[PDB]
RNA sequence: CGCCGCCAAGGUAUGUAUCAAGCUUACAAG
């Protein structure tokens, strides 16, 4: 309900935002209006921290209608910490962050070369998530005042407009 | 490939601006990438977002710009459209023989509603089946089983739905896509379905091949496999696909006339799935002698089963031995029992990708015992055509000819028929050198 | 896959025999549990036998619930009309959906009805109540013959000829 | 192949497949030169499908010739588009299958092509087009081939230059004769005759066409231009004019004889 | 379930949850060891498990 | 009529679709790395052995190839609206950056997706009885005593005052 | 693609003429370059008459 | 002793003249 209130306010009504966050033209825009329809970082990267967090918020909600259960969740949010990057595009927007796509990738290979000792087998099931967990929440831990920067710089130039030639 | 005038003489000699005439040829540039992509496009290195043309249904994982310019041209003129409607076309009036089934009062081609073509997410009847009454229909399997209990609702009407789709190198099996989203709509809630009954039809655009997964009323799936087998082997509208590829590819045959192909049984033996031609002409085969005594009689000497599969080129010929000529009775009548179990074993002993979904016998006298032993593997197709094969002249060829001859056992070995022919030529060549050197070697 | 039911589950299901076949209602009783009350606790009683459907506007609804069959007469076991209970999830997206229907305000008896297609002028406006198990939407698409001699109420309508309860939550007596 | 199949007429109603498949095979082949044999041939049984109660076939190597037209080879391409037009004639041109309004929007690139072949057949294809089905257009694009058809002269044939001003005169009748005749004035100052005389036919043409009255005042204004080139075109025009309306020169006859004074 | 205490504008605009987690680090790595066990002891005793399909 | 199985358990999945399992290409056991998989396991178990020509299948004489897909995870799909055609050459027939244009050459202007789903939502002379009504040369109708006195009035017709020449008929 | 250092171009340009559009626009031309070097040159005995 | 995994701009011009919602205060007032 904000990020849709940003494009009602600059009138694109070209462009929908839908409740999965993403971004979509339907129109085939001219270049009038493909000029001044595009988002840079601030926009969309903040929409896919929410991407994220409505992924991981849709889980336990599928859980607590009570037709997914705990184990299942476990493994569930297990994959979406594990596996972001093929599955929110946050990195195409700020890159540096792929290190910690890649540190996922990395340690999951430590829980899942141990869930897997023994008879166990090697299917779905790894349900230990904290240590995905851990870094995407270190990784919001410096991401807060940068994009809350970029956003204020966004949320400015919106409210009181962009100074031609002052700095 | 292209032999057309890049060096282009005079060219006509035009006045050429700027750009035209210092700037970069995209049309090589981008029928290269036309020409890797489904490797360039494949929909499973990463299994994100991927974003589907608009008018098509191509969906393009990736962010590449040439590959969407090569793959925007082919489906230029509205053509994905053109395609639904054509084939939806050809098979309503294929059931024009209405009489020939139980019956068919009409067949109704539903309001022509756009967009149905590339609508993945949901999907509509598309051609629907009346009936005098009660179609006892079938529970749903693909049309390349055999078996159709048929025991189910039996049912007014029948709808069939057809889907394209396109290639992509790592999702090419449409015996698995039609299955698929066959249940995805049918038990969708958007669906506008008229009955619980119907098929739906999957072809494959690019890798041009076709399947269905419905359940099936009594004289459909035999009906249907031939009338879609022809509609994949000639109609209009997939045949101005076929060649504006060829033309937005540049690429030429170099043969003076067409190579072979017709509706023979040559021709669809190579759509990779696996067929085997079976020879038992041979398993009784008697000896001409002179004994000791002036008098003339038969001994039953060892005969084989000959089984080809002419992709690879593998020749499974099976030994039986003379001992098993004696205490059996009806001698000459008893091998048609005795061959398919043998046959169903080879089946059984083989990895589960390399057994056939599909057995072309010779002159018709195994169709029921090959029923009546593939009672464990319902979805083979057992046929005899008219690509008869003199591999009784296998036994003048010396290698199989002593091999055949002398042995102490049922063998059950194993050679190669297309030598080193498969590095330089393809299956369909080899085989057609193949069929002629057996028969030159059988008519002299 | 990719398809997603994204309606919320149902619980109890009313089987219910018109002359155009078997029809299995399957309601949600937790998502709208006074009207599914209603609708049980009339069915129970044996109430809309004989019970004609005596609205069809073919793909936009269809009428019933009337033993009166002009279109007012519905006698809830509130004694009073009781109250709409909508529901964010539960919108007339698609042919299935069974619902009340009410003459304004909070208005619902036992006069109710299926929907044909897509009916987006409904939403907020009606209680739906359940769903109809496929394989038996056909047998309601059965009752939409165009027939309707008039803007509404066909010649023959088809009657309920009986009203099974498949299974009962929240324990009731008839009357 | 030609004779032979018009002399068997009705009767080589089953080798139509025959041939068909054997000539839509035929036209890939190496890309080596006997795809205009192809095509050519097509030109040439175009006649018999007709008259044999084919139309379906026609309806499918009508638009199989639509997409062999961006070739690179012209003597391809002329007998492409020779196939093309004989197709055209063949059927009707509103009942055809790759229909008009997206037919010649393909053709005016291929009119800027300098071979003499692929000029001829576009332009026979064009005349057909422009008298036969100017309603396929935006009448727009009318206006921007009659300003392809001035590069269209200079064509070193004498067909492709009497087939362009007959092009000119059936644009006219579709558009108007105000603004292709100030495409036609302006050509007039080029310094090239093969050029300029065989615009002053066009004027003509577009003169008896659409009646003269409506080219004879800017014809006769355009006199005035004080350059030599443009005088002799008006004077050339002129005789033209005449030696094509024949008797409505009784009209017209003192309008001219102050200029010709 | 964990109920948390959350502040939340009277516009409704945003909905900050306030609470550090603050585990006593024994009983949090015993719990995680705890659930190791057991869902080891759940995959090795699924007859198939599935995920989640997950948007 | 579709008589119903009549039993208490609804229509659908228990888990509401919440393991929809995208099973759109070649299943688990008989796809190409679980081939390869095959092919890899029986070359390790047949090691000591050397060249016994039981020969096992076609791979296995001495994970790459078509690779799987997560079957848990649908793919977000969006529309790529925007075509790449030139402008100038789709509407004018040149394009002045030639064949190095970046764009298509189409000159087709069929309608998009988006177009086709926004049109988808969408007597009498004495003007009296016919007392006779009777005709001339040039099909005109007229009351019989009413046309003599139109004669007496004018010979010719009222219509478009064509000659009747005296002719004047039923 | 180099879209900084290919050789540019803009659209909607219509191109570069043929050669009588050209040689007549260089007649041109060179007529104007004559009338400006003779009125430089102030000759009062330069007349063009009605016909170029 | 086992690198690697990719978004945006850069092209389909901009500049004028009439015709509503978006957004803006719900005010000073004989
Ligand atoms: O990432 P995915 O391809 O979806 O599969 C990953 C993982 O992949 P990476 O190792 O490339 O990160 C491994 O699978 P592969 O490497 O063999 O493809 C992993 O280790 P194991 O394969 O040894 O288990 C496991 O795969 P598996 O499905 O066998 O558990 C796991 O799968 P998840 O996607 O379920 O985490
Ligand atoms: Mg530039
Ligand atoms: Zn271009």
């Amino acid at each position: 309900n904000m990020l849709n209130l940003l494009i009602h306010r600059k009138n694109l009504n070209y462009l929908h935002l839908d409740y999965n966050f993403n971004l979509k033209p339907v129109k085939t825009l001219t270049t009038k209006e493909r000029k001044k329809s595009r988002f840079g970082n601030a926009f969309h990267l903040c929409r896919e921290v929410l991407r994220l967090t409505k992924l991981v918020v849709d889980s336990h909600v599928q859980y607590r209608l009570g037709n997914v259960d705990a184990f299942q969740l476990a493994d569930g949010l297990q994959y979406i910490f594990a596996h972001v990057g093929q599955l929110t595009g946050m990195y195409r927007y700020k890159y540096k962050l792929m290190r910690q796509i890649r540190m996922c990738k990395d340690l999951k290979h430590l829980i899942y070369y141990r869930f897997n000792t023994g008879p166990v087998g090697k299917g779905p099931g790894c349900g230990f998530w904290a240590a995905g967990w851990r870094v995407w929440l270190f990784f919001m831990r410096g991401i807060t005042p940068l994009l809350e920067r970029w956003l204020g710089n966004l949320l400015a130039r919106q409210f009181e407009g962009r100074h031609s030639k002052g700095v | 490939w292209e032999k057309a005038s890049g060096f282009e003489e005079s060219m006509k000699w035009k006045k050429l601006t700027n750009a035209q005439r210092s700037g970069l040829n995209q049309i090589p540039n981008r029928r290269f990438t036309l020409w890797w992509s489904p490797t360039i496009n494949r929909a499973n290195v990463y299994v994100g977002f991927q974003v589907q043309l608009d008018l098509t249904g191509i969906f393009m994982h990736g962010k590449i710009p040439t590959l969407k310019i090569s793959l925007i041209q082919i489906f230029r003129a509205h053509l994905w459209q053109k395609i639904h409607e054509s084939i939806v076309m050809d098979l309503c009036q294929v059931f024009d023989q209405e009489l020939d089934a139980l019956e068919i009062e009409t067949v109704q081609k539903e309001t022509i509603h756009p967009r149905k073509s590339y609508k993945m997410n949901s999907s509509c009847a598309d051609i629907l089946l009346f009936a005098s009454y009660k179609w006892n229909v079938s529970r749903p399997s693909l049309l390349a089983d055999s078996k159709d209990v048929m025991d189910s609702t039996t049912t007014q009407k029948y709808w069939i739905d057809i889907q394209l789709r396109w290639g992509d190198y790592d999702s090419h099996d449409i015996e698995r896509y039609a299955r698929a989203k066959f249940l995805d709509y049918t038990t969708d809630n958007m669906s506008i379905y008229p009955s619980p009954t119907g098929v739906l039809i999957a072809i494959d655009l690019a890798y041009n091949l076709h399947s269905a997964y419905g359940n099936w009323f009594p004289g459909s799936k035999p009906l249907i496999q031939q009338a879609m087998a022809k509609i994949m082997k000639a109609n209009p509208a997939l045949y101005v696909l076929r060649e504006r590829i060829r033309k937005g590819l540049q690429l030429y045959s170099s043969e003076p006339t067409e190579p072979y192909l017709s509706s023979q049984n040559y021709g669809e033996l190579f759509s990779n799935q696996i067929i085997w031609f079976v020879d038992d002409t041979n398993v009784y085969r008697v000896t001409i002698h002179k004994t000791f005594e002036g008098n003339l009689t038969t001994k039953p000497i060892n005969g084989a089963i000959f089984i080809f599969n002419p992709r690879t080129g593998q020749l499974f010929l099976k030994i039986i031995h003379t001992s098993v000529w004696a205490g059996q009775k009806r001698l000459g009548q008893l091998a048609k029992w005795k061959t398919a179990e043998e046959v169903a074993a080879l089946i059984r002993s083989l990895p589960v990708e390399e057994q056939p979904k599909q057995i072309i016998v010779t002159r018709k006298g195994m169709l029921d015992p090959l029923e009546v032993h593939l009672l464990d593997f319902p979805n083979i197709v057992i046929k005899g055509s008219e690509l008869q094969l003199p591999f009784q002249a296998c036994l003048k060829v010396e290698k199989f000819g002593d091999l055949i001859l002398k042995a102490t056992e049922p063998q059950m070995v194993l050679f190669n028929l297309y030598d080193d022919w498969l590095k330089t030529i393809s299956s369909y060549t080899a085989f057609s050198r193949l069929i002629l050197i057996l028969r030159a070697l059988h008519v002299n | 896959s990719n398809i997603y039911i994204q309606e919320p589950p149902t619980n109890g299901k009313v089987l219910l025999k018109t002359t155009a076949g078997d029809i299995d209602i399957e309601l949600w009783s937790k998502e709208a549990p006074k009207a599914c009350r209603n609708f049980i606790q009339l069915c129970l009683e044996a109430y809309y036998d004989n019970t004609i459907f005596h609205r069809v506007v073919p793909g936009f609804i269809v009428q019933g619930g009337d033993p009166t069959g002009t279109g007012s007469g519905g006698e809830s076991i509130y004694g009073a009309p009781f109250k709409d209970e909508f529901h964010s999830r539960l919108r007339f997206n698609r042919r299935g959906l069974v619902a009340m229907a009410n003459a304004g305000s909070h208005d619902n008896g036992s006069q109710f009805f299926f929907t044909l297609g897509r009916a987006d002028e409904l939403n907020n406006k009606h209680t739906i109540f359940g769903k109809v198990t496929g394989d038996t939407v056909y047998n309601m698409l059965r009752l939409s013959e165009v027939d309707i001699d008039d803007d509404e109420r066909p010649h023959n309508p088809h009657k309920i000829k009986s009203c099974e309860v498949l299974f009962n939550p929240f324990d009731d007596i008839i009357p | 192949f030609g004779t032979v199949v018009n002399a068997l007429g009705k009767r080589v109603k089953p080798y139509l497949p025959q041939i068909c498949g054997t000539v839509l095979w035929r036209l890939n082949n190496k890309s080596a030169k006997v795809r205009q044999q192809a095509a050519d041939l097509i030109s040439r049984t175009a006649v018999v499908m007709k008259t044999c109660q084919e139309e379906k076939l026609m309806g499918h190597l009508g638009v199989v010739l639509y997409e062999y037209l961006g070739e690179e080879y012209p003597e391809v391409l002329g007998s492409i588009l020779g196939a093309l037009k004989a197709i055209v004639n063949v059927i009707g041109m509103h009942k055809m299958t790759p229909p008009i309004k997206d037919l010649l929007p393909r053709l005016t690139p291929i009119l800027k092509n300098r071979h003499e072949k692929v000029q001829e057949n576009c332009i026979d294809l064009v005349g057909r087009i422009a008298d036969r089905g100017a309603e396929y257009v935006s009448a727009r694009e009318w206006m921007r081939i009659c300003f392809e058809l001035l590069e269209l002269l200079k064509a070193h044939k004498k067909a492709i230059r009497r087939a362009t001003v007959n092009t000119f005169g059936y644009i006219a009748k579709a558009i108007g004769p105000h603004d292709v005749l100030a495409t036609l004035l302006n050509n007039l100052k080029v310094q090239e005759r093969q050029n300029r005389v065989c615009t002053t036919v066009a004027i003509a043409i577009v003169a008896e066409t659409c009646s003269p009255f409506t080219v004879l005042p800017a014809l006769m204004n355009e006199y005035r231009v004080p350059e030599l080139n443009v005088q002799n075109g008006v004077l050339k025009s002129l005789s033209f004019l005449f030696e094509y309306i024949g008797e409505m020169g009784k009209d017209y006859i003192y309008a001219v004889t102050p200029l010709l004074e | 379930i964990r109920d948390v205490p959350v502040l939340y504008h009277i516009t409704g605009a945003i909905s900050f949850v306030n609470e550090i987690p603050w585990v006593i680090e024994p009983v949090y790595i015993s719990q995680w060891g705890s659930m190791w066990i057991m869902m080891r002891r759940e995959k090795r005793d699924r007859r198939h498990f599935k995920r989640m399909r997950f948007p | 009529v579709y008589k119903s199985t009549r039993s208490a358990k609804p229509v659908g999945p228990e888990d509401m679709g919440a393991t929809a399992v995208y099973e759109l290409d070649t299943e688990k056991e008989r796809d190409a790395q679980a081939i390869f998989e095959r092919s890899q396991k029986i070359q390790e178990e047949l090691r000591g052995k050397e060249d016994d020509k039981i020969y096992r299948g076609i791979n296995n004489y001495q994970r790459k190839g078509p690779i799987r897909a997560p079957e848990h995870l649908r793919a977000t799909v969006r529309w790529d609206y925007q075509p790449d055609i030139c402008k100038d050459y789709k509407e004018t027939g040149f394009c002045g950056f030639g064949d190095s244009c970046k764009f298509l050459h189409d000159r087709s202007d069929y309608k998009h997706g988006w177009q086709i789903e926004r049109e988808l939502d969408e007597c009498f002379i004495c003007r009296q009885s016919f007392q006779n009504p009777v005709v001339t040369k040039c099909r005109h109708y007229f009351c019989e005593s009413c046309a003599l006195q139109h004669f007496r009035t004018t010979p010719r017709c009222y219509v478009c005052d064509q000659q009747t020449n005296g002719v004047f008929n039923p | 693609m180099d879209f900084q250092h290919r050789p540019g171009g803009k659209t909607g340009s219509g191109g570069v003429a043929s050669s009588s559009e050209s040689n007549r626009d260089r007649r041109e031309r060179l007529r104007q370059l004559a009338l400006e070097t003779i009125d430089i040159n102030k000759d009062p005995y330069f007349m063009k008459n009605h016909l170029g």
